[PDB]
RNA sequence: UUCAAAUGAGAACUUUGAAGACUGAAGUGGGGAAAGGUUCCACGUCAACAGCAGUUGGACGUGGGUUAGUCGAUCCUAAGA
RNA sequence: AUAUGGAUUCUUCACGGUAACGUAACUGAAUGUGGAGACGUCGGCGCGAGCCCUGGGAGGAGUUAUCUUUUCUUCUUAACAGCUUAUCACCCCGGAAUUGGUUUAUCCGGAGAUGGGGUCUUAUGGCUGGAAGAGGCCAGCACCUUUGCUGGCUCCGGUGCGCUUGUGACGGCCCGUGAAAAUCCACAGGAAGGAAUAGUUUUCAUGCCAGGUCGUACUGAUAACCGCAGCAGGUCUCCAAGGUGAACAGCCUCUAGUUGAUAGAAUAAUGUAGAUAAGGGAAGUCGGCAAAAUAGAUCCGUAACUUCGGGAUAAGGAUUGGCUCUAAGGGUCGCGAUCAACUUAGAACUGGUACGGACAAGGGGAAUCUGACUGUCUAAUUAAAACAUAGCAUUGCGAUGGUCAGAAAGUGAUGUUGACGCAAU
């Protein structure tokens, strides 16, 4: 059965701190506790250690990432920018 | 029931003051201080516990024969079997690729 | 089958004891399967004048025998002069003093 | 304390020439059938260890008692 | 000891003799662990003895992880009912097959002998 | 709290016995750390001290007592000096 | 320090296993690398130990008008050693969808599952040695002493959401990810040293010697410490039995300890502490201050409002003892046999309608002001609306810097820092 309508994981906080702050926290807690696809072994086994460290329970590979998600949009954009600059440099 | 006392002057429940209640041939309950448990030696490549290696406190390894501390293989009680095998395969394949790269460089010039 | 012997010679020869009544009390009061009196082919109490023998196939113990003997001595005001004492395993006697 | 089961090796132990004392202990055990067999423990005092040989046969025990060297301080009981 | 024997017989257990909650007296998690463990061990026993196959075992394993089974008796009657249903449906299959083939044999004989 | 005995010049208070109670194992139990420093124990012993008492005492007088390769310190480094 | 034995070597520095790895050994300098030391907290689950509970038996004791195969009590096994013993982990075979395995907790598998067969760590347990000769419990004796004997028995089980504790595999949490070093081992490497009327090996066994110095008594607190004292104050920690009960609550008890607080006699007023009270029910009072009422558990039922999480035990009802029964909920072995513990539900009967019978244990509701909340402070007259807080915003600063130290410095904090930072509001 669905136990809460909207609070989800932030039902641990009860009525405290304000609904907006609980919602903002909820989004990033879901992100930081999710399992992500490992780019090395292809399994959905990447979980966060401390903020910015994302380790695969299978293949034991750890990658530096965002505080609450494996890859920030800024990092993806930087990866694309560096790829473009490198391709221009090498060709 | 019989109650026990610490046998050392340390009265605090620290990591080095752990006790077990044992019954003696006198029929009485007595605390016996227990040493901290040993940690298994671990692979230097993957961190897993090394198979076939005795697990002792650090200085106890000076009091046991070589057989308890090693495994008859290329990295013994240092690296696990799978990590050693990966080292073998990587070394061989990378050396072969080095030869291939050298000849490709020589034949592309 | 287990055998339990009780040497009553000392109180008998000192005079204040009766082995026949002790054996009769044992037969009357030994319980079998909770019920008293049905020592049917499982418990035999026999008398020799100096040694009372109890041979048992049912549940029976030296502790139970001592319990019954102490009960008999208390009923007959015989304690403070007669002690039920084990000399060897399942061989007891009535020490008189 | 160490237990030994080889009779020849126990004899070598009694002859080790650092062993100066032994003790022959008699037990009254039951080997799971209720009859009281007689066990014999021969304990030779080595310098670092006490070696015990257990024989459950009184015949072999008497044979070894005879076979002990006459310089050993046998210490019956 | 006398009070313990009385409690074993079922006395001194009414609502006026209870002061902790039902969970405090016996955790529902403990009850659930006991029940799920007996169900899992019965399913393993049946699969290993061949009374059920591994596919029905997997279905029943998921169902037993779900509540879906009040006790070992409920699981056993469910398995018996499933096996009896399979028996009845296979019997009907065989009966229909036999009737079809026999009618077709009669028809073929009539045709080829006309 | 009580009864009796013993000791004593002297006993509500000492000792032994009996009885009645309590702490009720998060103790009024058994050990320790800091601190104290002999208070520990025995013998003798009551002027002072124990806000009554005292033959008793953590008192007074005189003595006895603390045994380690393995328990600690000692060694290591911590914040720091 | 050392000499034998063992091992090793004519293929000099061992063999066996496909492998995981095994072993009594089985060369190994510099140098390098790795491991151990070495690490949070909480939650459930598994296992162990000790304790608790309990059956049979072998003793001792208690009760015995009556009853009670009964009540109490002893029945124990150290460090160390050998063999053996795990979860996890790993190896070989094999190739998996009808996806399977599987935990209480949903993870795992073509990056090789399930399955079959193996390897390993030895927490831990078992057996044996230690070691019954010890300790325990008894009996029969002798007894002007030291006191001495003489014997017997010290056995075999069961149970668990039990308590305490150790541990394992996990899982939750973090803008928190939860010491260091001494020290010990291993590996890589291959310097060097190495055999045949013989060389090699004190990581195998046995053997020899030594281990200094200081502390060590006792209390550890309603009398050994501090508080002017033999002060109702304060002062860190370990062990922890039975019953009731959710319970380390309260109440009673076992082991152990204590019975110490100046006493005796009376029972006026006024007190201090504890209680009760007809009828009324806050009229008392600044004010319901104080007290009372409520209270456990089971079942029913639960409003406004709301940040949808709560409010909530809202409110408001009912029931509860004892006894005799009924039903359901398990293990193991081959439907049957056997073994085992509590929890739940129901029914009849029963009584001065009592029954969470002592103990223990919410009063509730409608609103306003105020501070969001948890938290913090005036030790010794103020606990609050004060402070803090998360959130919001502003400010400075790119290191030859901001802010702030220092008498000065070839001096410092932030800073093991770098704007998602530091500093100031
Ligand atoms: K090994
Ligand atoms: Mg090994
Ligand atoms: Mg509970
Ligand atoms: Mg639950
Ligand atoms: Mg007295
Ligand atoms: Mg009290
Ligand atoms: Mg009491
Ligand atoms: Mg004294
Ligand atoms: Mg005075
Ligand atoms: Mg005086
Ligand atoms: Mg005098
Ligand atoms: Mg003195
Ligand atoms: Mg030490
Ligand atoms: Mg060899
Ligand atoms: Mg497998
Ligand atoms: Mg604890
Ligand atoms: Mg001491
Ligand atoms: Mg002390
Ligand atoms: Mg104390
Ligand atoms: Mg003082
Ligand atoms: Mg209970
Ligand atoms: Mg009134
Ligand atoms: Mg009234
Ligand atoms: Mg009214
Ligand atoms: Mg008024
Ligand atoms: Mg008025
Ligand atoms: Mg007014
Ligand atoms: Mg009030
Ligand atoms: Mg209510
Ligand atoms: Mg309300
Ligand atoms: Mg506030
Ligand atoms: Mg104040
Ligand atoms: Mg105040
Ligand atoms: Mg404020
Ligand atoms: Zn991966
Ligand atoms: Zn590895």
């Amino acid at each position: 059965a669905k136990r809460t309508k909207k609070v989800g994981i932030t039902g641990k906080y009860g009525v405290r701190y304000g609904s907006s702050l609980r919602r903002q926290v909820k989004k990033l807690e879901i992100q930081q506790h999710a399992r992500y696809d490992c780019s090395f072994c292809g399994k959905k086994t990447v979980k966060r250690g401390a903020a910015g460290i994302w380790t695969c329970s299978c293949c034991k590979k750890t990658v530096a990432g965002g505080a609450y998600t494996v890859s920030t949009a800024a990092a993806a954009t930087v990866r694309s920018t560096i790829r473009r600059l490198r391709e221009m440099v090498e060709a | 029931a019989q109650r026990v006392t610490f046998r050392r002057r340390n009265p605090y429940n620290t990591r080095s003051n752990k006790i077990k209640v044992v019954k003696t041939p006198g029929g009485i309950l007595r605390a016996q201080h227990v040493k901290k448990l040993a940690t298994r030696p671990k692979c230097g490549d993957c961190g897993s516990a090394l198979q076939g290696i005795s697990t002792l406190r650090p200085r106890q390894y000076a009091t046991v024969s070589k057989t308890h501390k090693t495994v008859s293989r290329a990295y013994g009680g240092s690296r696990c079997a799978n990590c050693v095998k990966e080292r073998i395969i990587r070394a061989f394949l990378i050396e072969e690729q080095k030869i291939v790269k050298k000849v490709v460089k020589e034949q592309t010039e | 089958a287990k055998t339990f012997t009780v040497d009553v010679s000392s109180p008998t020869e000192n005079g204040v004891f009766d082995p026949a009544s002790y054996a009769k009390y044992l037969i009357d009061h030994i319980k079998v399967e909770g019920a008293v009196g049905n020592l049917g082919n499982a418990v035999t109490v026999t008398e020799d004048g100096t040694v009372v023998t109890v041979v048992s196939t049912a549940k029976f113990s030296g502790k139970y025998l001592k319990y019954l003997t102490k009960k008999y001595l208390k009923k007959n005001q015989l304690r403070d002069w007669i002690r039920f004492v084990s000399t060897k395993t399942n061989e007891y006697r009535l020490a008189f003093y | 304390a160490r237990e030994i089961t080889d009779i020849k090796q126990f004899l070598e132990l009694t002859r080790r020439a650092d062993v100066k004392t032994a003790t022959v202990k008699i037990n009254k055990k039951l080997n799971k059938a209720g009859k009281p067999f007689r066990q014999t423990k021969f304990k030779v005092r080595g310098s670092s260890s006490l070696y015990t040989l257990v024989i459950n046969d009184a015949g072999k025990a008497k044979k070894l008692i005879q076979s002990l060297p006459p310089t050993l301080k046998v210490n019956r009981l | 000891r006398a009070h313990a024997q009385s409690k074993r017989e079922g006395r001194h257990s009414g609502y006026g003799k209870r002061k902790g909650t039902r969970e405090a007296r016996l955790p529902s998690q403990v009850v659930w662990i006991r029940r799920l463990r007996v169900l899992r061990r019965l399913l393993a026993k049946y699969r290993d003895a061949g009374k059920i196959d591994k596919h029905l075992y997997h279905v029943l394993y998921k169902e037993s992880k779900g509540n879906a089974f009040k006790h070992k008796r409920a699981l056993v009657e469910h398995i018996i009912q499933a096996k009896a249903d399979a028996q009845r449906e296979k019997a009907l299959n065989e009966e229909a097959e036999a009737r079809r083939l026999k009618n077709r044999a009669a028809r073929d004989r009539r045709a080829q002998r006309v």
